[PDB]
């Protein structure tokens, strides 16, 4: 709710967060649009020529803007990537777990970037015992 | 005069170090600029002051991924603890993570987790993007399981190599061998010990979840860059010598010809800020750095090992050390001996029984006023003077402080033929 | 504008502690900083550091008021050594500067 | 071959090891401005700095 | 001026912080018991 005299809000550094327009007296708000960098997942150039664009904390909506190839991580919007239910070592790591790791496993289905959960190691069970 | 005691108290101590700030970057055209292509152009003139300050910021966050990686994935397979777990009467289920929570975590580091708290999307929208860290919070979860299971089923040999199962009372006891305490002492007073380590443990549980100021490291190091990015982000409300402080009225109220000063002030104030910024997340991180790595020395010859260090895993001597997952940090409960219950004693440094002086071979020498025993060091264990616990080193007049006292000879009864 | 907060532990009290840690070398050894302080003859906890070397024992009572000559002339030497040159206190002089 | 020593010596080796320097503290406007009201208005136009 | 003042602090503060942190350590192994790390706590073989 606004005062009468009240119409431009700033909201901690003289950013209008809420403002009411002029003709009626709608309260409104302003957010700024698409903010937030990207990255760029590839193997070496002389291995391979193919890439996977990373789009940090947004979720997957402005990726058919710009070009399967969709997965939305807990970082953010990842395209070119073809996840795998296995889980390996971590060889290009992306975030929150997720590390992108190219392989061709038989030149049939394959010689594109994958992104998977990483492994932690191999598991083990120690055969413990009281004697 | 000697003083030796007769009693332990196996206590725990709690030591937190900061492990990781929270991953942070910042974009220098949405800082500076806000979207405004002419404050573009001219920060592209005025230099590659914006690739310095990406560039810093981005080996601030890998390296704080390698502190991440480094203090915890020390082990090359990820243990899992054993089914069934007679762990010698030490009740470990406060500390084993459990499948019972929806989180595979354990109870303390789960009250450790909630115990730290902290409108980011306000400062987020001017380029503070917040990168999450590569380690996620169960896989730390997991680290800190399989370290675990390491320390309670082969103790420090999986450290250097496979993991070898040890029972969990010969582990103790090894490790009162290393802190020179007979192995007697430990399979004679098992239950005690049990009772006591797991008394000490559930105590540990109450104080951890009575007041928040013991993560008071954690909590100082979050509050101290929540407290910097919020003056970070305030700084742009300050006019810096133009007109007004956002750069959307500059534009509009002045042409680029005349407003090109202003916007210039603007750009020289808040470049200046985010490199005073910057700098101080460069020496935040270095100090960081160092607590990471004494975090994970700690770790490798405590948790992995049974340091001979005084006061490096716990006050006392010390025997384990079991870590625990924290937000943004690492946790050790330091497993110490320490005595208790002394006595004075009568002591002399040696014994000429036959004008020949018996050095105590290992232990001291007491006697409670009327015989004369020969103990172990750190623990009241009055044993007969045999020629077995003693060594001859010469005519017993050179040393000083010697008393006449006999030796009983273990082979003179065995004589008897 | 400049001003010098003088440090909490002023140097009397600072003093103090290295007395209080000498006292505690002396007599109680090295326990004191573990557990409790023991009372300790201060020949049997100088003959229980050369065991902790390899030495056994024997050799320091064997050898004692000629290890204490030594020691002590050593500390005197100490005092001859500071009180010779000023630049034996390097590091403590060059933060000051 | 093996060298035994038979004679032992004990030294006494000084180490010196800093552990604070020289607090201190200092106020902007009676270091910047030096108590001028004039100057006090001008730098609370810088920010928080 | 006030930054390079400050900023040269901060850095030689982490010069003594590492140094008196390392104090810490040669107060706790050398002093409140022996040490088997050679060259830590003096030339040769160490006594307290």
């Amino acid at each position: 709710k606004f005062l009468p005299f009240q119409q431009f809000g700033r909201d901690i550094a003289d950013t209008t967060d809420a403002v009411r327009d002029p003709q009626t007296l709608e309260i409104l708000d302003i957010t700024p649009c698409s903010f937030g960098g990207v990255s760029v997942i590839t193997p070496g150039t002389n291995t391979s020529n193919q890439v996977a664009v990373l789009y940090q904390d947004v979720n997957c909506t402005e990726v058919p803007v710009a070009i399967s190839n969709v997965f939305q991580t807990r970082a953010g919007c990842l395209i070119g990537a073809e996840h795998v239910n296995n889980s390996y070592e971590c060889d290009i790591p992306i975030g929150a777990g997720i590390c992108a790791s190219y392989q061709t496993q038989t030149s049939v289905a394959s010689q594109s970037i994958i992104a998977y959960t990483m492994s932690l190691g191999a598991e083990n069970s120690v055969a413990y015992s009281n004697n | 005069s000697i003083a030796i005691p007769t009693n332990f108290t196996i206590s725990v101590t709690t030591e937190i170090l900061p492990v990781s700030m929270t991953k942070t970057s910042v974009d220098c055209t949405m800082y500076i600029c806000g979207d405004s292509t002419e404050c573009s152009n001219l920060l592209l003139q005025y230099g590659s002051f914006c690739t310095q300050l990406n560039r810093a910021l981005t080996g601030i966050a890998v390296e704080q991924d390698k502190n991440t990686q480094e203090v915890f994935a020390q082990v090359k397979q990820i243990y899992k603890t054993p089914p069934i777990k007679d762990f010698g009467g030490f009740n470990f289920s406060q500390i084993l993570p459990d499948p019972s929570k929806p989180s595979k975590r354990s109870f303390i580091e789960d009250l450790l987790f909630n115990k730290v708290t902290l409108l980011i999307c306000a400062q987020k929208f001017n380029g503070l993007t917040v990168l999450p860290p590569l380690l996620t919070d169960e896989m730390i979860a997991q680290y800190t399981s399989a370290l675990l299971a390491g320390t309670i089923t082969s103790g420090w040999t999986f450290g250097a190599g496979a993991a070898l199962q040890i029972p969990f009372a010969m582990q103790m006891a090894y490790r009162f061998n290393g802190i020179g305490v007979t192995q007697n002492v430990l399979y004679e007073n098992q239950k005690l010990i049990a009772n006591q380590f797991n008394s000490a443990i559930g105590k540990i549980q109450d104080s951890l979840s009575s007041t928040a100021s013991a993560l008071g490291k954690l909590q100082d190091v979050v509050n101290q860059n929540a407290q910097a990015l919020n003056t970070l982000v305030k700084q742009l409300s300050s006019n810096f010598g133009a007109i007004s402080s956002v750069l959307n009225d500059i534009l509009s109220r002045l042409d680029p010809p005349e407003a090109e000063v202003q916007i210039d002030r603007l750009i020289t104030g808040r470049l200046q800020s985010l490199q005073t910024y910057v700098t101080q997340q460069l020496i935040r991180a270095a100090e960081i750095r160092a607590s990471a790595n004494l975090a994970a020395t700690k770790m490798s010859e405590c948790v992995l090992g049974q340091s001979k260090r005084v006061d490096f895993c716990g006050k006392g001597y010390h025997l384990m050390s079991f870590p625990q997952s924290a937000p943004h940090g690492v946790v050790f409960l330091h497993v110490t001996y320490v005595p208790a219950q002394e006595k004075n004693f009568t002591t002399a440094p040696a014994i000429c029984h036959d004008g020949k002086a018996h050095f105590p071979r290992e232990g001291v020498f007491v006697s409670n006023g009327t015989h004369w025993f020969v103990t172990q060091r750190n623990f009241y264990e009055p044993q007969i003077i045999t020629t077995d616990n003693t060594f001859v080193s010469g005519n017993c007049d050179v040393v000083i402080g010697i008393v006449n006292n006999t030796v009983y000879d273990p082979l003179q009864p065995e004589l008897d033929s």
